[PDB]
């Protein structure tokens, strides 16, 4: 009867829905929108398991002729893979929070774990509302039609069912590369308080019995938060300037 | 009534029940609003999550009334064309562009589903980004504030509750979000 | 709307345009 | 343009006037009582922050008010705003 | 015994009961307070919050005896008048008016019911916290003054705050008040 | 063996144990006293929470050790009267009046409970404020030489941790606290 | 809600005032000394300033405490 | 092969077997010696407490092994209990309980406790070097000049280079496990 | 498949695979380092942690990928021989002495590993951290000898320690000599 | 109550007498000076600490 | 509690000796001559001080071995 | 609605189109 | 309500107006 | 209730109106 | 009952009143 | 409503508008 | 009781009223 | 008993009254 | 028992009294 | 649209060309 | 045991009395 | 064990009474 | 044992009585 | 073993006793 | 051995001895 | 063997005795 | 070997010795 | 677009070329 | 595009080549 | 491409070779 | 490529060798 | 192949041996 | 190899060896 | 080897033996 190929045909289709779910989990952690700490787990999951039947019943997904034999090698392939693409997809939101951060640092309200690392202010604020800032600007600039070209390109570039290899001395740049543009993007407020201090400085010199940490700290926040609502016009651009970087990045990953 | 088919029908979708309603209706929009609200606070576990997912489930079923009542007087004793249309209704055009198989009006919910469900959770966070700028105003106010002063050792969690929590109850908080989210559902 | 000014918000730049 | 950029400039400028008037009345302050040091060399750091903590707490307490209608009417704002999201 | 569909209906709404108190009753508002409490405190996890869990049921249970009898004995009605009078009435009416377009739908009146209970909840642990802000804001102001610019007050509040809440009696004395409140009318 | 209505209130009772010994069984003292040691010393997660907690649930199983052992109407009598040893009375008479509806009787068990739990958790909150007093000192005390010195920017906190473990080992710490405990909490 | 704003106005005026004694002595001490190891004076002046005035801060805060149990008696 | 109640308490004794390992035998005393090594050497959570969880967790095992080997195996814990824990503790429990041979339930909440204050004493004296050099230089940063200079983030390297010119924690692994060792 | 008890075996190794990789691998190594570096610089979050930490687990899985594809059984003993390779063995022999040149056993041979990795770790995090307590104790000696005392290089110092770090490209060179140490890049 | 302010001011007053000595008795004379204070009074201050916490023990043990 | 006492009165001890002979030596160009002799001080006793701390190191951890 | 000369307000802005 | 106060509260405001 | 007041309650500025 | 203070307790001001 | 005081209430533009 | 003296606690007031 | 002093306990009070 | 000591105890100021 | 324009802007850019 | 001392143990006190 | 000693030991002031 | 040194652990003065 | 040298171990004081 | 250094180790304090 | 090098070591006390 | 305070590894000991 | 301001957008750098 | 400008971004490098 | 330069990324050396 | 330059660039290296 | 300056790769010391 | 040198390693040493 | 004396490594120490 045919209801045993109806059947197998399901099962089939959970598998494949499976493998899907083991590439994206990755992804649908180290993304500061559906992140898990606002979607319960059990919405979570269902949506990942939608998410992977479109886009296999799409036709967006390569699979090859199964050559590998022993699957714990595909496992720890689609793992990597995962992993690479959830990096490369996270950027815009992880370099606005190391601007972020580092202005509070600069600002000086985590000063305080600065010096000891034990206690004082480990967590950041200004760093919080800069990432949600870019999470929902890029959310809405068209992210998620970004993000699902950059699954299907994966898919694309290394299929399912095959082994690909990787470029090391290409994945190894990430973390310049973050440090790089979170330098270059906070260069205005990171310059302007460091000269403002400079001066401080030198009306300390001339002011010799003078507190000038605290008068300092002031005039650091408030010229830090002025140069921040003042630079509320170069942002915008920078999430399309990513779209491309990152797209061309990960292209420039495996050996195509 | 349901001789051998029907029954084997209804007990299945009723046994994916769970699953469709939390990833097929009004549901995730409200769970996750209601979220980082609780989360934008400053709280962790103040309020329990069990009574937000019951406020937003009723929310829910309050929306899905309608479709509700014609799937129940069609199927079980039609309503897929009516959540269909309430899908193209609530849904995002180019994600269901692409979720479309290739070679350049969306249907099959199969592929329409996702879409809704991306959409749903996208204006969800929009919505969450939005509730959140008058609480990180008042976090940086604080801080600067607490600078100015010259103690740095103290974070400003330990003010910033107090403060929030009066901004809210100000605001009466819920009672206008749930207004808001509901007059945004129901048009007619 | 004069020119030499702060941030002049984009509604004054297209103003100006 | 981009209402979301719209109401993240709003809370900046927000957040800018609110913190302008302590802020300015604290830096005024400190600079006031180190020239007063300096020239009558005292070399002392307390009187500084107690007269910094009466005058930000009397500021503070003289603002509230205007802190929070301004706060009110933004958020009735962003609740519009919801409205029609 | 009992009927057949009367027993699927109470099995039913035993079923549901967990939740129909966690959105549906005076535990909100104890459990919402206690927690407060223990964040202001500025304990992680002390006070142990199964125990605090466990003394808001209990309340609860109090709370709600009369209602409980009442239906023990049609007490819907009374369980509709509780929430109408512990409740605001337009949030109700706007879910009213949700519908197709002074009955008070048991269905309109609990999301108004866990709203307002919530509001309040938070408008009281406000009024809590502000004697241990001002504890926290002292001290450090003290050592700040002392002239230490570390040793943050958070590591010195604790004490105090400890034993200002042992002089005021702080949790027997707010769970008189709670409960007074409540049920003492 | 057991009869059909008998084993159900004993299935329900061993299932309810979790929560009965939260309520209050002596072992809220003893948690709440080491876990506030714990944090006192300057420690964050060095004392193995669980076996704090283990050490704890001993000593609470051994204060009621005469409870089980005059159990098996004796037993619910011989808790109320360790109860009523053990609690503030007044607010126990309070909760009876907003139970039933000033009188004298024995007690009632659901209005005895809560006003155990509260008694026990601001006695907890004494013997906290007892113990946190030598260890604030010490932090003072060293912040005091370190200020006089001339260091502006040395943290008291990295350098007190020694100074308070060796005050507390060369009380002997722990022993001797367990002791004080299972004296108040034992007759005789 | 004008009872919110009045309690934050206590709140404000009872920290300010907290902190007027203490501060507000030892700042006395700096400047006297100042004026012809301070930090060990100053310390000895606020210690002996809170032993003096830790009844008056008890006895404040509890009344404090009290008037906001009244206020959430019935509110 | 158990049928019948063996079946029962094999389950519950391996229910309860972390909390027993954790509160009952010497992991407890290499955990808080581990972690506190990390707070003195000015680490955040730069040694990540999987690994010197893990790392305790296997010098336990070790530590065990005559004892699973016994296994009558009841005798030699009692036995081993006896020869790490503090006898006075152990006979104040024994008379509150009841009103040689020590009770089981005695002894395991002194052996935790005597564990306790042994590794906080061993803590102590691994602070010593650590503190000393922070003071040092702390001192001479003073002098310099270099009032405001943080000296946590300079004396960091020294006490790092200190623990390597030490061996550290090869050392202090050999030392645990043979004070706990050699019967 | 796995029908009986090769089931077992896989789901309780899947299960204790986190604490594997943390107390096995060499994710250890570049965990530390780059910790160590992060602080090094004097800011605790110029890079998020959950980033590093992905960092070195990518990188320990590339080092580890050798060994899976040589494990094809095989496997244990190739590790067994990585283990070998990289650590002190007077150390394995005293961890297996204390159990009881023949052979090594896991169970006497990981604890030798993470501490050798945690004491190699801490000799690179030693090596890396003078030039900035160089660059910290030079902004210091410049404002004292400008005169200008009661100001704090702390604020001063991160600036130019970051602009230097990425304007040199520290991050990347770390890690390809890191890897490059471990094993060898196509 | 009458116990809880006598060991405030017991705190109090021990913060005072310690703070008292090695301050009352050339930053680096300071330094040796504050030092030697330490090496000699380790004694007294661990046994006057000892003895506080043994007070606090028997108002436990009192309860 | 022996070795107690003889650990804290050598960890001073130890303070004394190292933080004695800069402080001797700098407090018994404004800025520079001061910063070198300091300087070469210290880098002339870098090395005593390293064995005297790494002496002390092994002596606690025989102790620690020993109980 | 003068001149601001530090702020924008949108008001102002809008007054004077 | 004078007019040259330095900051007026919503409901000075309102009875000035 | 003084006109020249610095800080007024709401029930001052009631009293007043 | 002075005027010269700061914000009063309420029962200064209603007995004032 | 003066033209140059410290705060412009939203209330206070309207009523100059 | 005195009037010239610091801020005093309620019974102070209800004494004197 | 003082009725001029830097303290006022509540004892104290209450003994005058 | 002196009144003119700097601190008192309750038990010293219900012995005086 | 000046030359030498306080800050650059993608729409004074544009509007150059 | 000296009257006019400082801060004194209970036992201190009720020798004295 | 003489007296007028800043602090004083449980078992100095025992053997002193 | 002299009583002039305040090195007085308890050893010290239980030898003394 | 001396009496007039600095702080002693208890070994110190057990054996001069 | 000496006697007259500082604090030594219970080892050179027992082989005095 | 420097048997007055002021430093200490277990080794050097053993190989003098 | 210098035999004096240069440096004292364990190996310069046990030559020594 | 002048060569000062030796930073420019890449707009600015594609209109060059 | 210039030679001696302090900067040398990649697309100015190659439009230089 | 002047060698008097910075770090000169590998386009500039690669073009110089 | 000189060998008296800034960073050795191991491409520079190989090219000189 | 200058060995003697602090850039002195191990390529440089192999071609030097 | 010199023996002076600024920078060595162990390759230096057991080359010169 | 000299007598180089900054810090002796292993393989210099077991040379110089």
């Amino acid at each position: 009867m045919d209801i045993s190929s109806w059947f197998e045909s399901i099962h089939v289709f959970l598998i494949l829905l499976n493998g899907v779910f083991f590439r994206l989990a990755p992804l649908f952690f180290f993304l500061p929108f559906l992140n898990n700490g606002i979607i319960s787990p059990s919405i979570r999951i269902p949506v990942i398991f939608l998410v992977a039947s479109g886009l296999i019943t799409s036709g967006k997904v390569d699979i090859g002729s199964s050559v590998f034999e022993h699957v714990y090698f595909l496992m720890f392939k689609e793992i990597i893979v995962g992993l690479l693409l959830s990096f490369c997809l996270s950027l815009p939101f992880w370099i606005f929070h190391a601007v972020g951060s580092i202005i509070d640092n600069q600002r000086g309200a985590t000063l305080s774990s600065s010096i000891d690392p034990a206690n004082g202010v480990d967590t950041s604020e200004l760093a919080k509302f800069f990432n949600l800032f870019s999470a929902v600007v890029f959310l809405y600039s068209g992210g998620m039609v970004f993000i699902l070209e950059s699954i299907q390109l994966s898919y694309n570039i290394c299929p399912l069912f095959s082994q690909c290899s990787f470029r090391i001395s290409n994945i190894l740049t990430f973390l310049t590369l973050l440090a790089s543009q979170a330098v270059i993007l906070a260069s205005p407020v990171m310059i302007v308080l460091l000269l403002s201090e400079v001066l401080l400085g030198v009306l300390s010199r001339f002011a010799p019995q003078m507190n000038a940490f605290s008068v300092s700290l002031t005039i650091k926040s408030l010229l830090a938060i002025f140069i921040i609502f003042i630079c509320s016009s170069t942002i915008y651009f920078s999430k399309v300037q990513f779209f491309l970087g990152e797209h061309k990045f990960f292209t420039n990953l495996f050996v195509r | 009534m349901l001789s051998d088919m029907s029954l084997i029908a209804t007990l299945s979708f009723f046994t994916l029940l769970p699953f469709l309603v939390a990833a097929g209706t009004c549901y995730i929009k409200f769970s996750i609003v209601f979220v980082m609200v609780r989360n934008a606070l400053g709280l962790q576990q103040v309020p329990s999550n069990m009574t937000l997912n019951g406020i937003a489930l009723i929310m829910a079923l309050f929306v899905m009334k309608p479709i509700i009542e014609a799937g129940y007087e069609n199927y079980l004793n039609s309503g897929l064309m009516e959540y269909k249309q309430y899908l193209k209704k609530h849904t995002d055009l180019e994600l269901a562009r692409f979720f479309q198989r290739s070679e350049e009006n969306d249907y099959s919910l199969f592929s329409l589903l996702p879409a809704y469900a991306l959409s749903e959770i996208k204006d969800a966070f929009k919505i969450g980004f939005y509730l959140y700028l008058p609480f990180v105003v008042v976090d940086l106010v604080i801080s600067s504030i607490l600078l100015a002063l010259g103690m740095m050792m103290m974070s400003p969690i330990t003010i910033s509750v107090p403060i929030k929590l009066v901004l809210f109850v100000a605001l009466d908080g819920w009672g206008i979000l749930s207004k808001a989210l509901i007059e945004q559902y129901i048009n007619i | 709307f004069p020119t030499d000014s702060l941030v002049s918000s984009p509604r004054a730049e297209k103003a100006r345009l | 343009m981009s209402d979301i950029v719209y109401m993240g400039n709003k809370a900046l400028y927000l957040i800018l006037i609110f913190s302008l008037w302590p802020v300015g009345i604290a830096t005024v302050i400190g600079l006031s009582i180190g020239l007063l040091q300096t020239v009558t060399q005292l070399q002392e750091q307390t009187l500084p922050f107690g007269i910094k903590l009466i005058g930000v707490s009397i500021s503070l307490l003289l603002l509230s008010g205007w802190y929070g209608e301004v706060l009110l009417s933004f958020c009735h704002e962003i609740m519009f705003l919801i409205k029609s999201g």
